[PDB]
């Protein structure tokens, strides 16, 4: 029962996000991670 | 040196990390080898 | 702006061989009209 989660209207500071050194993996396909805190993003979504 | 395991992944060339980012890092141009061992058996304190 | 230099190096290298490539084709087919041209002129020339 997978959740999904929609996220929107909100600055995202990708750096404090990374500095959570307990995400065992963090891997980034489209972009580059270090560009996360650098570019927008018109549609989010999340699942846990 | 002497650095923690968590982080040896940081420590590669094209590889990046917080140790990478501050603490330190080979550069991509990288002309060499990387060896490390593990030595909790006399390294413990 | 989306990714790092050692990831973005393949893109741009297969950007780069599309692109020269495209332009190797313009210039040799361009010459050959030329030599078309250089023909129809002397023609010309002879003419006059």
């Amino acid at each position: 029962a997978w959740n999904r989660k929609r996220i929107s209207n909100c600055v995202a500071d990708y750096s404090v996000l990374y500095n959570s050194a307990s995400f065992s993996t963090f891997k980034c396909y489209g972009v580059s991670p270090t560009k996360l805190n650098d570019l927008c993003f018109t549609n989010v979504y999340a699942d846990s | 040196f002497v650095i923690r395991g968590d982080e040896v992944r940081q420590i590669a060339p094209g590889q990046t990390g917080k140790i990478a980012d501050y603490n330190y890092k080979l550069p991509d141009d990288f002309t060499g080898c990387v060896i490390a061992w593990n030595s909790n058996n006399l390294d413990s304190k | 702006s989306r990714l790092d230099k050692v990831e973005a190096e393949v893109q741009i290298d297969r950007l780069i061989t599309g692109r020269l490539q495209s332009l190797q084709t313009y210039v040799t087919q361009q010459l050959i009209r030329a030599a078309e041209i250089r023909a129809s002129a002397n023609l010309a020339a002879t003419k006059m």
